[PDB]
């Protein structure tokens, strides 16, 4: 069901094996970089403890790092059985197409690509590594990320996690705490969360 | 401006480009007089390279960048870099934008660095409008920062150099010099072409050799053994 669907929830809890195979996994954890913490962090063992590995057979994973998620990212990327086979940077400009880690300023942010099983009929190379646009609201991801997964493997179902309310997007499944309620609408995703869910409480 | 790359323009062709003078003064007074040797280094006793550095600069010549005698990265991360890397320093390491970007992390962990900062080489075609495992056109190289012990942007944006031509953009080693690290600066697969004032220079192409050890340690005895490279030279 091409429409958006969503689903409110904590991802640590939430039975990801109702949702079915997914051709594309995106996923913006809020990891514990350093430490402030303006947000609820996510402990590396409950990174390392995600279900991730029910989510795909054959496809691509796109996972945001910052800090020392680079590392520890690459680690999970690799438990949950990927291979890092690309690694996309935004440059975060404004209006005027200029320029907005203790030692340099930081212009980027880093997104992981990840390839699990055999994935087919896709189409690699129509883009680019690079990604340049504005920057929106704080802890916002560019929409060019959803174009560009969209050229790549167009049609297929996809997933976010981590997911916040302007992340909605057609063909996609979103996952966050911070969404509103459940909406459901591809009919064995429906089935399979009454039958798990059957009180609609997670 | 990925739909308008999916025009051939990558969308980094349309980016668009008060003291911090005095500080180039002062490395410019400070730097040492170039010094360079040329070496086999899969077969040159790295232990001969004294004394222990504060900056290792590590370009080695990865098969990515011959599209058109290239190291591994089993090559590489064999290279016995900790002991030649002063307790406290740097390093900078090219890692290409392939596997090069994991195998380059464990070669930073294994030498005892850890990474502060990932620094990207953006490449414009500006002027012209695959690997097997890639998803995307890879437009960019990574230069990997690491600190071992207790200004600038952390992106470089040129135009891609023409087929065959290995450089990285000189960028990269004002970069490093701003940073005021150290004056015992190593540059490990230079050339002739990257020589260059306040660097040593190690390679096996360089055509020419002035190192001597005794000569170069002498720069950097007392009263001048901790300077950043970033004062004023002691009188
Ligand atoms: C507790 N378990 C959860 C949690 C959850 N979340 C996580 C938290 C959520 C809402 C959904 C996201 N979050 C956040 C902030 C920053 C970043 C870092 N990122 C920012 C953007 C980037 C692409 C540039 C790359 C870097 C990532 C996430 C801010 C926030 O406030 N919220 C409520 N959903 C379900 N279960």
């Amino acid at each position: 069901l091409f429409p958006p669907q969503w689903i409110c929830c904590d991802i640590r809890y939430l039975d990801v094996s109702i949702l079915g195979k997914f051709a594309v996994v995106m996923a913006d954890p809020p990891w514990d970089i350093h430490m402030e913490l303006p947000y609820g962090t996510l402990t590396d063992d409950e990174m390392r403890r995600l279900n991730i590995p029910v989510l795909q057979d054959d496809g691509f994973l796109f996972l945001w790092v910052t800090g020392r998620a680079m590392e520890l990212g690459r680690e999970c990327l690799n438990l949950w059985g990927y291979e890092r086979v690309d690694e996309i940077i935004w440059v975060k400009t404004n209006q005027l197409q200029r320029i907005i880690g203790h030692w340099l300023n930081h212009g980027k942010e880093h997104c992981l690509v990840g390839v699990k099983g055999n994935p087919q009929g896709f189409n690699q190379g129509l883009d680019c590594d690079v990604i340049v646009a504005e920057v929106r609201s704080t802890s916002h991801k560019p929409d060019e990320i959803y174009g560009m997964i969209e050229r790549l493997s167009p049609g297929t179902r996809k997933i976010e996690l981590f997911g916040r309310p302007h992340n909605v997007q057609p063909n996609w499944i979103t996952l966050g705490n911070q969404l509103d309620g459940i909406h459901l609408l591809d009919p064995d995703v429906v089935a399979r969360f009454k039958q798990r869910y059957p009180d609609g409480i997670i | 401006y990925c739909q308008h790359f999916v025009t051939g323009h990558r969308p980094q062709n349309f980016i668009r480009d008060e003291l911090i003078r005095l500080k180039d003064e002062l490395i410019a007074k400070s730097n040492t007089p170039p010094m360079y040797l040329q070496a086999d280094i899969e077969a040159f006793d790295i232990r001969e390279l004294t004394p222990k550095f504060d900056v290792i600069l590590l370009e080695p010549p990865l098969e990515e960048y011959y599209r058109e005698k290239c190291w591994t990265w089993d090559d590489i991360m064999k290279l016995e870099i900790d002991e030649i890397a002063a307790p406290r320093s740097f390093i900078f390491l090219w890692c290409g934008s392939g596997e090069g970007l994991d195998l380059g992390r464990v070669c930073l962990r294994k030498w005892g660095y850890r990474r502060c900062e990932d620094i990207c080489w953006i490449k414009t075609n500006k002027n012209n409008p695959l690997d097997p495992k890639a998803v995307f056109q890879r437009t960019k190289e990574h230069c990997l920062m690491g600190i071992k012990g207790t200004v600038d942007i952390d992106l470089i944006i040129t135009e891609e150099p023409e087929i065959g031509n290995i450089e990285k953009p000189v960028e990269i080693f004002h970069i490093i010099e701003h940073f005021c690290l150290g004056r015992r600066r190593l540059h490990l697969f230079g050339r002739d072409s990257t020589i260059r004032p306040g660097w040593l220079t190690v390679g096996p192409t360089l055509t020419n050799s002035n190192y001597n050890a005794e000569t170069y340690a002498s720069y950097f005895s007392a009263p001048n053994s901790y300077l950043t490279g970033c004062t004023e030279e002691i009188e």
